[PDB]
């Protein structure tokens, strides 16, 4: 179903510009696709929300008593 | 040597497991008491949650 | 496979080529009946590499008791023709 | 329909050792006294369009220019028309 | 012509047997198809009944 | 039921009767016939039974065995119509006598509403098979397999006639509807521990249990094709048939006196199927894999639960169907080649594919690969047993492994690789063999579609 | 290979323990002997891939590993995540299979890898097609891989598991990167080492489209089948930066 | 993590065993003790049958989504907010997890702490 | 120096690494002759019995028919009783059902207690 | 359908969300649903008309067959085999309507856990009660007859659980 | 749930043809048509000197 | 392959497989060309030092210490040939070999089809036929008393004479015959 191609003996086989072009376009549109998820939904990789501390919450919010109350 | 090893340390990791810093998960009716079991004639202890 | 039948000329062709290549052999003096060990002038160890030449050229590997007793082109390309059952 | 062209085989004295790293096989050889009989056999290895080699990362970009320049074109497009 | 004509002895023929098979004959017997009871949300309207379901608490909306 | 009896009967004066080149045709057409005749007992009722009369009566597990044993009579012909060729006409016409009378001896043995009348003809099919194993037959050993397969049936046999007689001058009837209806317990004592050895030991002798195994491989290997035929397919369904039936007098002494037979039945399964493994005679490997088939059928019918006796009565059927056609196979090859050894002629499948196919189906039906009955009775064999005791699944299980194991074995060795190269005499396979060969499978793939019909009374 | 054992019989196993969660879930013993063997599985098959010369075996290898993964996940307590995994490797994983089929078929039924030297340009599509493969597999962000193997990942570090089998998930990880780089290192990038008979070709409408199909897939498949089906777990939203 | 190492490497008393948090009760702290609040019901919860796990404090946010999910079908993308806020809920409820964790960690170490300074005034 | 190959049952001696190999002498030339003459014959003997038209069937192999042979038919006559194979029989033939026995047993002991005690949690188990 | 009875497989009154497109795209379910009917039901209907007016052209019925009650095997002499053969008889027929019971009550089970979905384990509560219940009433019957299973031998099970529960009954009362 | 056929019944066990249509039978069946699909129109050239092309999609399907 | 084997192997035919085979696992371990040929030919150089040796039991001694070295680093998973007997096309086509006598079983409608090809094969069973009577006279005159020694089969030595033990040598299915 395709062209008539020869084999070569020692150097480098004939290319059609279909296969090229077909190829370069495939990859291009994969990485244009990485490219444009990442612009527009960036928050999947390096995450939208802190990761809270919590030696930094202060001890009232927490209910401490200074170690004499009980 | 490479079995005996690898049954060995699973053995060990499952003596010392590996978590994140946090509590329980809290549901809400009951511990969902109702949807899980059912047995709706026999009220049991009310579980109240913590707010922090 | 969409592979040629490839023919004696072709075989021989591809055999006087590897035959070239080698810089031990000069080239305008080797034939196609030319002998190995004595109108040459190779050792056996050049005949078995002569002989893995043949065998990553053809794709395929000769057995050892019909390779050591192979002294001649005419003789391999014979021998790749049985193998591959080579009309013309 | 079959491949029957008479496909003919090159000249034997195309295939050079100049130019590959099958010379420097050579020279480190012959520094200690040796020399190779099968060099030129597989100069064609380095020869034609195989002489050319890329990189593991730049196999990994194939196509990354013209992906970039889509994209760049693309966000340009979507900036011009919500900024309306 | 050739998918014409393929796309009626390969797909419609099989789909008219098979929904005949089902509507007429396995739907006859009891609990032969059995559906999962679509969810239900508030705010929704039953065409059966025509009842709507009441909204919900209204939590504070903040971000 | 005499609709069925009358004419296995008149097939004998038809044969004697018929011309010198018409007796094969007259004969498979008129035992076709009977068989499409025999077909009407498969309508059973949920109720008791078909009562035909105080000698006959019919039974949803005595209905598919009789449907079989009517049924392998054509294809017996068929398959003895090959090697009888340069044989005289009475003499045929004799074989074909002996396999009516082993078909008509079959069929009222089946019915055999009255134990002694049953232990008659069960014990009077042994001289027409005993007949064929050690006249037609080709090595000089038949002699000594005809000599086995006498005694060791006799020996198991001899001594439940003195327990049935014995049983009726207690119980006053041996009918099967007056010993159902009125049994009662028997007391765990010396004398009903020798008893139910008495009734048990003449059915195991012939199924054959691990221990008493030894008669089978020699009369199968020397016996003709429809010797062999009729052995594993129908021959050795009569111990099942006979401990189902009389299993019913024998509680609740049967859960004591299981244990030995039901240890030695479940290593004599995996030991019959490791044997498989290594074998250099197809023959051999056909008759030990029936060996192991039956000591599953002797396990559920030992367990003694619905599902043990609905699972037995699917394998049987569906191991005689399976077995029949092996043997088949196995003599299409030896009569090209005439050595019967599994390694001497190779990749047959490069010569002959549609044979190629017909092992293929055949390995698989003997591997019970779902949802053939052969699957359905080994399924629920090991349901009752993992039931009974959850341990058996380890050795069931093994048992599967190795059954795939030999059957994929025998396929490979014979079909697959390269053909033997000084073998030339390889004809094409015959319509004959072919057609033996679909009438043969047919059966089993659509009896999967109604496996109500052969499940038994307990269904 | 590209078909049974690759991509939709083999993983029929794990798609029976996906059947019965239910049950899996309400056994803590069970759920531990899942993730300890898938954990030891997809270590073992990793390591034995790094290492092998036929490119149909380390295809094999990684399909194996890729199921010890899918075990692993199962038993995690996450069955739709290991049938999301299973979406996205039966498209990834066919699609390299018939890349290597191809190269197979072009080098005259070569396998070996030593043989095969310089394709990067001697064949351009089967080199793009197994370079977006290998990504996928590897997991790239928004690719089809990402969409579940960095799920599998989270998931596996934010549970209470065992610490053995996280570690080896995550150096099973490592060994899967590193026998994709080296099936295309030694296949794609180094100078010529087949036969001087050249008959590389690619020019057949026939496997173009085949390799594609399954390439359009595995770029926009794991995209649009997450954003599309309902939400079944709850979502690990808060984690470590690093 | 470092709460393993901490605990696998250092006084297994100094910090929790998650099994069996919380030990100590929960008005130990401060005597106010807000009860946690519900959006959600039992009959439209139900209806809706999310998932067992999935019915917990965040199951309001989850209806809304599965309502726009089943609404704006084609358009797979058009109700991004919800799916935000239930993932924003879903954090509050992780977070406030992390503080009972901290809460009931340092509860025990006061509680050790105490233990010791009796016993230090004890033996003094 | 390298480390050394050690031979087992199911990885044998390579053929490179006999030392009798390198023991080259005239009986052992001798001794290589004779067998390879013996092979020359049995070949040319079949290849005579082969290549010949007429045949037009299996060409009889008495190295099959003695194998065969000696495997099933020869066993018997050449069996005697000793107590390598007493032992061996009795063991094989009687231990694995004695065991399997006593497993069974005692499991459906236990289960049996368990049914009259009553605590085995029967309910839903209907078919048998 | 008219072709079972709604009281032995209940069913509920199957309340069903009504469409609220947010958008105004057209979604692609209810063209192919369209399609569907114009394609596929409506010859389906057509043939099923032409079927119907056909059966309606020959009308002929079946009945269901009755069975009189009989006396069982309490009231069966020792020996006398007449009303024992009847009393078999009857005691299968009532075997195998128990069993036809507990299958319907399975198929009740079944469909209820398939139709509630998520919440089967809550809204399903009285069928799993309704299954114990007569799984446990079959089980008391005839779990542990075995092969070659009798009226005698059900009757013998049911006199020792009686006797069993009689003296257990006694002993509380005189505990 | 379609139980559409009833096979034999076996006292309460009931064995019909029952297909499940969850959410894994309705997303894995296209996935493995879509590779199916592209396995075979690959197979027509892998396989196209094959004598027995026509058995290999065969036991594919 | 074809060749008949030999009563023993040669102290130069072993050295001469020794070669093969270290060269052979050599280039298995270096992948590269270039690689390949420089450490080819230092093997080389490290073979022919001691080619003029002279001493048999040290020659002996020699060989033996290499095929240990070779049996430690042989490379345990080394290239094979695709059509090789350890290659993954060894046997690939031997399902589509069948014999020549399977023609003769043809139905006849069948043979009407390629009647010429069934013309030549009656030119080549005569051939066959005349020939092969000839042949056995020329085994049994020309064998050595005692029987063969080496299985070498003898030329044809007259003019309408044919090699003995031809016909399944020269009607090979094919090494492709599908
Ligand atoms: C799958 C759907 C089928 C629907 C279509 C209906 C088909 C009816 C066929 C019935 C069986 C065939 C008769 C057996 C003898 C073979 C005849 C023959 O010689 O071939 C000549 C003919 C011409 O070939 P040729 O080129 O001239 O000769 C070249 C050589 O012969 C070289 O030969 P070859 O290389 O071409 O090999 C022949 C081929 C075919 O030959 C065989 O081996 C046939 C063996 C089939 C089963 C093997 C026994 C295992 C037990 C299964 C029992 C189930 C039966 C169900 C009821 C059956 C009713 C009779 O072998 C195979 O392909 C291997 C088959 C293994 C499949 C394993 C899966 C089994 C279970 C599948 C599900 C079944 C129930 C589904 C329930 C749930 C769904 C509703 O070839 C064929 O006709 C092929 C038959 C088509 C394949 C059938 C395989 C699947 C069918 C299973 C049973 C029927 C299922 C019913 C509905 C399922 C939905
Ligand atoms: C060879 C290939 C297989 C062939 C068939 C083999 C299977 C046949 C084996 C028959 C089963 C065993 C026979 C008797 C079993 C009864 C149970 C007994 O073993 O248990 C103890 C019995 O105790 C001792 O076993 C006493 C008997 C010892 C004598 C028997 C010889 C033992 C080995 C001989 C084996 C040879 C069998 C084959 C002979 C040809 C219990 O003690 P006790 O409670 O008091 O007796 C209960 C029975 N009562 C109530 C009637 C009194
Ligand atoms: C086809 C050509 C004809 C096309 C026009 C007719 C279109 C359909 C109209 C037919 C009428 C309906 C019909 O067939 O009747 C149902 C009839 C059975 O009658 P029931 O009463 O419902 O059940 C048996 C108990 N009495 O069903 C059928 O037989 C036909 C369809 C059944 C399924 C198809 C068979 C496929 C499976 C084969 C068996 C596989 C092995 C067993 C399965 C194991 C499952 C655990
Ligand atoms: C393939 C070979 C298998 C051989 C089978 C042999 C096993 C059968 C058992 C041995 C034969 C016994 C036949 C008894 C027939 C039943 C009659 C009966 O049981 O009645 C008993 C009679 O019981 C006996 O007499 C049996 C005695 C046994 C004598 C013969 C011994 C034969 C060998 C015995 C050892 C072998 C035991 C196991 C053999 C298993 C086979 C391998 C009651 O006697 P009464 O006097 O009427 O009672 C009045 C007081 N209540
Ligand atoms: C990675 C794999 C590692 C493998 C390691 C292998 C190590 C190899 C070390 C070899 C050591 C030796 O030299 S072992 C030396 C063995 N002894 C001799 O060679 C003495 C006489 N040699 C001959 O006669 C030959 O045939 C010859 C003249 C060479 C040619 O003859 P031709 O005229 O007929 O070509």
């Amino acid at each position: 179903g395709g062209v008539h191609i020869e084999p070569r003996y020692r150097q480098f086989p004939q290319l059609t510009r279909s296969q090229l072009i077909q190829a370069e376009f495939f990859s291009a549109t994969m990485w244009f696709w990485i490219l444009w998820r990442f612009w527009h939904d960036s928050d999947a990789v390096l995450g939208h929300f802190p990761y809270p501390d919590p030696s930094q919450w202060t001890d009232e919010e927490l209910g401490i008593l200074p170690d004499d109350e009980d | 040597g490479f079995v005996a090893f690898m049954l060995f340390m699973f053995w060990v990791g499952e003596i010392y497991p590996s978590y994140q810093p946090v509590g329980p998960k809290q549901y809400p009716y009951n511990d969902l008491y109702l949807e899980r079991g059912g047995d709706p004639t026999k009220e049991p202890e009310p579980v109240v949650h913590y707010e922090i | 496979s969409d592979a040629p039948p490839l023919t004696l000329e072709a075989i021989k062709d591809r055999v006087l080529y590897v035959l070239k290549l080698y810089d031990k052999i000069d080239p305008e003096k080797l034939s196609v009946n030319s002998h190995f060990m004595k109108d040459l002038g190779l050792d056996s160890l050049d005949q078995v590499e002569i002989i893995m030449a043949m065998e990553d050229e053809f794709g395929f590997e000769i057995p050892d008791i019909d390779a050591e007793k192979l002294m001649c082109p005419q003789e391999i390309v014979d021998y790749i023709a049985d193998k591959k059952d080579v009309y013309e | 329909e079959h491949g029957h062209s008479k496909m003919e085989l090159p000249d034997y004295k195309q295939w050079k050792i100049e130019g590959t790293p099958l010379e420097t096989v050579q020279e480190k050889l012959a520094a200690r006294g040796l020399r190779d009989p099968w060099g030129r056999n597989e100069a064609w290895r380095y020869s034609g369009g195989f002489a050319n080699n890329v990189s593991f990362v730049g196999a990994l970009l194939k196509g990354f220019k013209w992906g970039f320049a889509a994209f760049v074109v693309a966000v340009g497009a979507e900036y011009y028309l919500e900024s309306q | 012509y050739r998918h014409s004509i393929f796309a009626v002895t390969h797909v419609l023929i099989p789909v008219w047997i098979i929904h005949y098979y089902l509507k007429y004959h396995v739907t006859a017997k009891p609990y032969t198809v059995v559906e999962r009871k679509p969810r239900i949300f508030p705010g929704d309207t039953i065409l059966e009944t025509g009842e709507v379901i009441p909204l919900m608490k209204e939590f504070p909306d903040q971000h | 039921m005499l609709k069925i009896i009358i004419p296995t009967t008149m097939l004998l004066p038809m044969t004697w009767m018929s011309k010198h080149n018409m007796i094969w045709i007259n004969a498979t057409v008129h035992s076709l016939l009977i068989s499409l005749i025999s077909l009407s007992l498969l309508n059973q009722l949920g109720e008791n039974s078909l009562n035909f009369s105080l000698t006959f009566f019919s039974d949803s597990l005595s209905a598919p065995l009789l449907v079989l044993t009517t049924w392998l009579l054509p294809l017996m012909l068929m398959a003895s119509q090959s090697h009888l060729s340069k044989e005289t006409t009475t003499r045929k016409k004799l074989y074909i006598t002996m396999l009516i009378l082993l078909q008509l001896f079959l069929i009222m043995t089946f019915t055999a509403t009255e134990l002694i009348l049953f232990y008659i003809l069960f014990e009077a099919t042994l001289v027409p098979t005993l007949i064929i194993i050690t006249r037609w037959g080709n090595q000089t050993e038949r002699l000594n397999a005809g000599l086995y397969f006498l005694f060791y049936t006799l020996a198991g046999s001899l001594p439940l006639l003195v327990a049935l007689v014995y049983i009726q001058n207690t119980t006053g009837s041996l009918n099967f509807l007056i010993i159902h209806y009125w049994s009662h317990p028997l007391s765990n004592s010396w004398s009903n521990i020798f008893m139910w050895l008495a009734c048990i030991m003449a059915f195991m002798v012939k199924m054959p249990l691990y221990g008493l195994h030894l008669w089978l491989p020699k009369a199968h290997v020397e016996a003709p094709i429809a010797g062999s035929m009729v052995l594993a397919a129908v021959l050795l369904k009569l111990g099942g048939y006979g401990m189902m039936r009389i299993t019913t007098i024998l509680n609740p002494l049967t859960n004591y006196m299981a244990y030995p037979f039901l240890m030695l039945s479940m290593w004599g399964m995996i030991m019959t199927s490791s044997i498989c493994l290594r074998q250099t005679d197809l023959k051999s490997l056909i008759a030990y894999s029936s060996v192991s088939h039956m000591a599953l059928v002797i396990v559920a019918i030992m367990i003694q639960t619905p599902w043990s006796f609905m699972g037995a009565t699917a394998l049987m059927i569906a191991h005689g169907l399976t077995s029949s056609m092996l043997f088949c196979l196995a003599n299409t090859n030896y009569e090209r080649v005439h050595s019967r050894t599994m390694i001497l002629a190779r990749g047959l499948q490069t010569l002959l594919p549609l044979m190629a196919t017909w092992w293929l189906v055949a390995s698989l039906t003997n591997l019970a690969l779902p949802p053939s009955i052969n699957l359905i009775g080994e399924l629920f064999i090991i349901t009752a047993s993992f039931s009974w005791s959850n341990i058996t699944i380890i050795l069931m299980g093994m048992n599967m492994m190795i059954t795939a194991l030999y059957s994929l074995y025998m396929l490979i060795t014979t079909q697959r690789g390269k053909y033997t190269h000084h073998i030339n005499n390889i004809k094409p396979s015959f319509t004959r063999e072919n057609a033996l060969m679909a009438l043969h499978i047919l059966p089993l793939l659509l009896l999967t579609l109604n496996p109500k019909m052969i499940l038994g009374p307990l269904y | 290979s590209a078909l049974l054992h690759s991509s939709t019989m083999v993983v029929a196993g794990v798609f029976l323990l996906i059947r019965f969660y239910p049950l899996m879930e309400t056994n803590k013993l069970v759920q531990t002997m899942t993730l300890c063997l898938g954990a030891i599985t997809t270590l073992f098959t990793a390591l034995c891939a790094i290492t092998q010369n036929d490119i149909k075996k380390i295809v094999a290898f990684s399909t194996s590993s890729q199921l010890g993964l899918m075990m692993v996940t199962i038993g995690i307590n996450q069955p739709h995540l290991a049938f999301l995994h299973i979406c996205m490797h039966a498209f990834f994983k066919a699609m390299l299979f018939m890349c290597s089929g191809s190269i197979i078929h072009s080098l005259n039924d070569e396998q070996d890898i030593r043989k095969m030297g310089g394709l990067y340009k001697a064949m351009p599509f089967t080199t793009t097609a197994l370079i977006i493969g290998s990504l996928a597999l590897t997991g790239m962000p928004y690719l089809t891989g990402f969409y579940s193997k960095d799920l599998i990942i989270e998931a596996v570090n934010m549970s209470y598991t065992n610490a053995w089998a996280l570690l080896m998930t995550l150096i099973a990880t490592s060994l899967t990167a590193a026998y994709s780089t080296r099936i295309i290192f030694f296949a794609f990038l180094g100078k010529p080492r087949f036969p001087p008979l050249v008959l590389i070709n690619e020019n057949n409408p026939l496997l173009i489209n085949s390799i594609k199909r399954l390439l359009i897939g595995s770029i926009f498949a794991g995209f649009i089948i997450s954003n599309n089906i309902p939400p079944m777990t709850v979502p690990n939203t808060t984690m470590p930066l690093y | 993590g470092a709460h393993l190492a901490r605990r696998y490497l250092g006084d297994a008393s100094k910090e929790p065993d998650p099994l069996r948090m919380p030990t100590f009760p929960p008005d130990y702290g401060f005597p106010e003790r807000k009860e946690r609040e519900m959006v959600a019901t039992q009959q439209e919860m139900n209806d809706a049958q999310l998932m067992l796990q999935q019915r917990d404090y965040c199951a309001h946010y989850l209806i809304q989504l599965l309502k726009c999910k089943r609404d704006s079908f084609p358009n797979f993308l058009a109700c991004k907010h919800e799916q935000h806020d239930w993932d924003y809920c879903e954090h509050l409820d992780y977070v406030k997890r992390m503080k009972e964790f901290e809460r009931e960690r340092r509860l025990l170490q006061r509680k050790k702490r105490r233990e010791q300074r009796e016993a230090e005034m004890a033996r003094g | 120096s390298f480390p050394k190959y050690k031979p087992s049952r199911l990885a044998t001696l390579p053929a490179t690494l006999d030392p009798a190999e390198y023991d080259i002498s005239p009986e052992t030339r001798k001794a290589q002759a004779e067998r390879l003459a013996i092979r020359s014959r049995l070949k040319r003997e079949y290849l005579l019995q082969y290549n010949d038209p007429n045949r037009l069937g299996v060409i009889e192999d008495p190295a099959l028919i003695r194998w065969t042979y000696a495997r099933s038919a020869n066993i018997y006559p050449n069996f005697r009783p000793t107590p390598k194979t007493s032992l061996l029989g009795a063991l094989f033939g009687i231990g694995p059902l004695f065991f399997w026995y006593y497993v069974f047993k005692t499991d459906r002991d236990k289960k049996e207690k368990l049914i009259q005690e009553g605590k085995l949690d029967q309910t839903f188990n209907i078919s048998y | 359908p008219d072709s079972w009875d709604k009281d032995v497989y209940p069913e509920p009154p199957r309340r069903t969300p009504a469409p609220a497109p947010q958008t105004s795209l057209p979604n692609p379910v209810t063209y192919l649903t369209k399609i569907f009917d114009l394609l596929v039901d409506r010859p389906v209907t057509l043939a099923r008309e032409f079927i119907e007016q056909q059966h309606a052209k020959n009308r002929y019925y079946y009945y269901h067959r009755e069975f009189r009650r009989v006396p069982d095997i309490t009231e069966c002499e020792e020996k006398d085999i007449l009303c024992m053969f009847e009393a078999e008889m009857q005691w299968r027929r009532d075997y195998k309507v128990d069993q036809e019971i507990v299958n319907i009550i399975q198929e009740r089970l079944k469909a209820c856990q398939q139709r509630e979905g998520e919440s089967y384990r809550q809204n399903c509560a009285k069928e799993l009660e309704q299954f114990t219940q007569v799984s446990k009433a079959f089980q008391d019957r005839y779990s542990d007859l075995g092969a070659h299973y009798s009226a005698r031998k059900c009757l013998a099970k049911q006199k020792q659980r009686m006797l069993a529960e009689r003296k257990a009954a006694k002993e509380a009362a005189a505990a | 749930i379609i139980s559409n056929w009833h096979w034999m019944t076996l006292q309460t066990v009931e064995l019909s043809l029952s297909f499940k249509m969850d959410y894994f039978s309705v997303m894995f069946i296209p996935v493995a048509l879509f590779v199916t699909w592209s396995i075979m129109e690959f197979s027509m050239w892998y396989m196209h000197s094959d004598p027995f092309i026509n058995r290999f999609f065969k036991y594919l399907l | 392959a074809f060749s008949a084997p030999a009563a023993y192997l040669t102290h130069q035919q072993k050295v001469l497989r020794l070669y093969k085979r270290a060269l052979r696992h050599l280039e298995s371990w270096c992948v590269h060309r270039d690689k390949y040929r420089y450490f080819a030919c230092l093997m080389r150089a490290r073979f022919d030092e001691h080619k003029n040796e002279k001493d048999m039991v040290k020659a002996t001694q020699l060989l033996r210490q290499a095929e240990e070295e070779f049996w430690y680093g042989q490379h345990p998973q080394p290239y094979i040939f695709p059509e090789s007997p350890g290659g993954t096309s060894y046997e690939r086509y031997e399902c589509y070999k069948v014999p020549e006598w399977c023609l003769d079983d043809w139905h006849p409608s069948e043979k009407a089809m390629y009647p010429d090809y069934f013309a030549k094969r009656e030119q080549w069973k005569r051939l066959r036929r005349e020939s092969w009577e000839r042949e056995v006279k020329q085994l049994q005159e020309e064998t050595p008393p005692g029987g063969p020694r080496t299985e070498a089969l003898p030329p044809a030595r007259k003019e309408g004479d044919l090699p003995p033990l031809w016909w399944h040598i020269v009607t090979r299915p094919r090494e492709r015959p599908m």
